[PDB]
């Protein structure tokens, strides 16, 4: 006779697989450990597909595997995690100066610029040179976040801490503070941050303020979750009376992220993510416009043709729920949510017309709010 | 910035990146019409009244092209792409530079197809496209 | 290979092997129209929308011939063949050489018949044919 | 606070926390009907009369959804949850912001299920839910 | 993976291995309806209420076919097989690729038979099949 | 042997030797319907199911004839023969030559009679015949 | 229609791509010397083969 | 006998496989790992031309 496998192939294994769930951006995990078989200074950035394909890095190393395990553990799963090589030098010859770290970062973009999120873990925790990253992630279209493991955040009076020295001055980083042995940035960033599709209706996750991680436990404290997360009980969020960070507290048995991943007093993470998506979408659509048509003439005819791209991206974004609904909050009267202004080329002289660089188009937004707190009064008359 | 005379040389239309060039003669070559009426007034048997406002913000556009126009080639490729099974948006947007009057949409779809008439001279080819949302732009220069 | 001027001397139509010659005067002598609309947009009471695409790829063609044309003889033989009981396809296909615009079908069928009017001068004879599939050809020369 | 015109953009419905979005076209997309008649008049053979008032304060609601609506997914999950054996309330409540007209219930249950028709275009999906108590809210703004 | 427009070119139905091809025109060509109501609310004379949930998970499906369709041949063979005395399941299952909406069953049975009408044109042939269990699939792509 | 187009010129019906000729206009001139349903599904209070198959293989046929048709004369003679007391079978059988779809029976009986309406124009005459067995023929050419 | 030609979709991306194209040479330029042979130039046609299935793979991951 | 009796002008009548078909009247051969040298077919990955001769044998897997 003959086995049935000659025409088919049916396996039976015991593992956990999660849906594909394409997303916006991919994160980067940079540390000092190198495998030298794929990452040795020739490919400072490497791609992957799933935890199975992770073979080069040790299946028990603290940096890569102990964070990638959390990263690939979201109920919908991200894809194509990126592994870095940046700070392969141990910070620098003189660790007191970060000048080596900035140069190390400057040499990793050139190999590949595809990642959007930066997560360093199992090392570089609260190191003095790490501040250079905070200097470097600004003036850059990316997001970098640092999960400190322990510090004097519990005292709202100190200043030597990360979130204390930089507090309300930086607009593109956040600190996922916890206790030790918990790799936390991977749990939410690029695991829930990535797997969101903004082109669909009502898919605007403005909060990020009530969300569960893959697998991790809670911290403890009641009035100490005010020094951390810098959140006033009722009135609002005060920047002076605490450090703005995140801790993943629980209230019922339900453990969830808290404070909504702020970066300054009232700058939430989703507001950054949505604008970055808008920018990275308009750039791609503009690129796909010089390549289809042969030429774009240097007149109003071609100027409105370039204006056609933002005028469609804003329309596609207001559907998602990022732009306000054409109503002035002050009065509730009529006021346009978004306006696009196009300069007139009719007057621009030939001297600057020979550069083949168009003038600038301007666009106006109106951010769409969310809710983080509720108030009820319950007056009883008997 | 005086409100100059109207001219077809200042109207720009973009269909999925590329421009629209070959247009037939006439006072109506690109016409956009809304889906349904804005509202409806209901007056009862006593004399009172109640107005009802719709949530249907949709529009259709009709484009008239010569038998020899690259936009005709693009549209007849998109039609075959839809017939094959692929379904996508191909945003369309058009505007007048003299008064910023016009509109834009994010995801359109081919709804009608022209009739291939040969005859003795050239004949129009009319395409009808439909969107689910249509945002007009407010004419700011009057 | 410049896009030359349109002319009826470069349009070729073939009906079951033989050509079509005797055509009446007018801007519309061979006209092909699709079966049904390409799609349909449905907008609900809340403002959401859903587009539906049809699988009906069928077309009809109308040919106008003089009372004295060999194609008229061929068609009036085919009509009698159908009336007798025989049923076959007789593929029809037509194209313009200037822009490769046109289409083809594999199996057509006579659907209508002309009216024999004598009167004082010559009158048109219109035939309407219908296919189950109709494949247009993409105009590659714009 | 003038009694503004009616519009579907001010009606809000909540089904177990999440909102209802995908609704079919028509003048009746969410309809609630009471269980039984409020009362009954009985007139005897002599001419006297007696009115009887019921204690049945129950209602049913019918929701019409497009084939592609997240509420359809939520309802088809709840139906399978009931079929498995779990039985819970999932409160539903809806209201109009212009006149505070509408109602609420505390514990509903799926009573009917839609028919999956594919056909050539989109078709309605109707769900029928039933409560044991239904409290309307008094329209205070007339 | 955007929620594309609905189309009959993405709906797949399988009847005992082979596909279903010849379907009649209309907005309803394959319709599945559940056996009985999901539940029943009983309200007493005092105002209390009690809901009762059924264990009947069964469904019926109606398929409309042209007089010339291989599925018609398959079904008319299966009907004769049942009439002879053989009794088997022939599982049927159908689904939409755009939203993963549809269902499946393990053992069906022919319940009704069409009426052979000849007349002047083609007429529908309707088959009604019944299952003892019917498992819908949850639409995961909304 | 291609599956040609449907036509009434290829359908043949035989009623006790002689053919059927005079048929009224319409999409339904000869219609055969089965006696009872093929089966019945019974689902108990627990969720189990049981299907029951009938042994009734019987059918009825309805024929519509003009007031002037030799088949009308034949049928009105057969009716009087039955009324007199004679009782026989007069087999009837009909088929389509394009797909071998149809059926046959061995012994029929006149069950209904037409209504003689004169009026201003011609009216249908409908005859209903019933068999005790009805064997369909499997369409082998699809 | 039979099922020998692919269905107008590029397998690489699933994007649009014609299944079959027919190219016809232009006779406008062919000289009289080769026009007297009464042998026409060559027409070219492009296909796209329609695949099939000979093998299947299933995974059956059980969670318990 | 099966190659001839196929009509390609009808819809869906493309027998692209010819890979799962029964003969008129004939019996099976024998072997399990010897049906790889013949038919040159890899078990899972594909069909390797080097590891066998490409031919046909009319095997059976069930009673079929």
């Amino acid at each position: 006779k003959l086995p049935y496998s000659r025409v088919t192939n049916v396996t039976l294994t015991r593992t956990d697989n999660f849906p594909t769930r394409r997303g916006f951006g991919t994160q980067l995990i940079l540390t000092h450990t190198a495998v030298s078989g794929q990452v040795d200074a020739t490919k400072r950035t490497k791609l992957y597909a799933s935890l199975a394909e992770v073979e080069a890095d040790y299946p028990a190393n603290t940096s890569v595997y102990k964070a990638a395990l959390s990263a690939f553990s979201q109920n919908p799963r991200p894809i194509r995690l990126k592994v870095g090589y940046a700070a392969t030098p141990t910070g620098g010859d003189d660790a007191a100066k970060k000048a080596d770290f900035i140069t190390s970062l400057g040499a990793i973009l050139n190999y590949d610029q595809a990642f959007y999120q930066i997560t360093l873990d199992a090392a570089l925790r609260d190191q003095p040179y790490l501040d250079g990253l905070v200097e470097w992630v600004e003036a850059q279209p990316k997001i970098a976040m640092i999960d400190s493991n322990a510090a004097g955040h519990e005292d709202p009076a100190n200043t030597t801490v990360i979130a204390a020295r930089h507090k309300g001055t930086v607009e593109r980083t956040a600190v996922f503070y916890h206790t030790d042995s918990t790799e936390y940035l991977a749990a939410s960033m690029a695991a829930y941050m990535s797997t969101r599709v903004f082109d669909d209706a009502n898919s605007a996750y403005t909060l990020k303020f009530k969300k569960a991680p893959g697998v991790r436990a809670i911290d403890k404290g009641s009035a100490v979750v005010t020094a951390i997360t810098g959140f006033v009980e009722q009135t609002g969020q005060s920047e002076s009376a605490g450090h703005c960070a995140n801790t993943l507290i629980d209230i019922g048995d339900q453990e969830f992220l808290v404070e909504g991943s702020t970066l300054t007093q009232n700058v939430f993470l989703d507001e950054i993510h949505a604008t970055d998506w808008i920018i990275a979408r308009t750039e791609e659509e503009m690129l796909s416009l010089f390549l289809n048509n042969d030429r774009v003439p240097f007149t109003d005819q071609g100027m409105q043709q370039l204006a056609s791209v933002p005028r469609a991206i804003m329309q596609l974004a207001a559907r998602a729920g990022i732009v306000a609904l054409d109503l002035n909050p002050l009065t509730g009267a009529y006021e346009p949510a978004y306006t696009i202004t196009v300069p007139s080329v009719f007057d621009i002289p030939e001297s600057q017309r020979k550069a083949r660089i168009a003038p600038a188009i301007q666009v106006r937004f109106r951010y769409a709010g969310a809710v983080h707190y509720s108030v009820i009064n319950y007056t009883m008359t008997f | 910035m005086a409100m100059k005379a109207y001219s077809m040389l200042n109207v720009t239309a973009t269909l999925d990146g590329r421009r629209v060039i070959g247009l037939m003669d006439g006072d109506d070559a690109i016409t956009t019409s809304p889906g349904v009426d804005v509202g409806t007034m209901l007056v009862g048997a006593d004399g009172s009244w109640l107005f009802s406002q719709t949530a249907d913000k949709s529009a259709t556009v009709v484009i008239k092209l010569k038998p020899n126009s690259p936009t005709h080639r693009q549209l007849t490729e998109k039609w075959m792409a839809q017939r094959a099974g692929r379904l996508v948006g191909f945003p369309f947007d058009f505007i007048d530079s003299a008064s910023n009057e016009g509109g834009t949409g994010a995801e359109f779809f081919i709804q009608k197809a022209p009739d291939d008439s040969k005859g003795n001279n050239a004949v129009v080819r009319e395409w009808t496209i439909v969107t689910g949302e249509w945002t007009p732009t407010i004419p700011t220069l009057l």
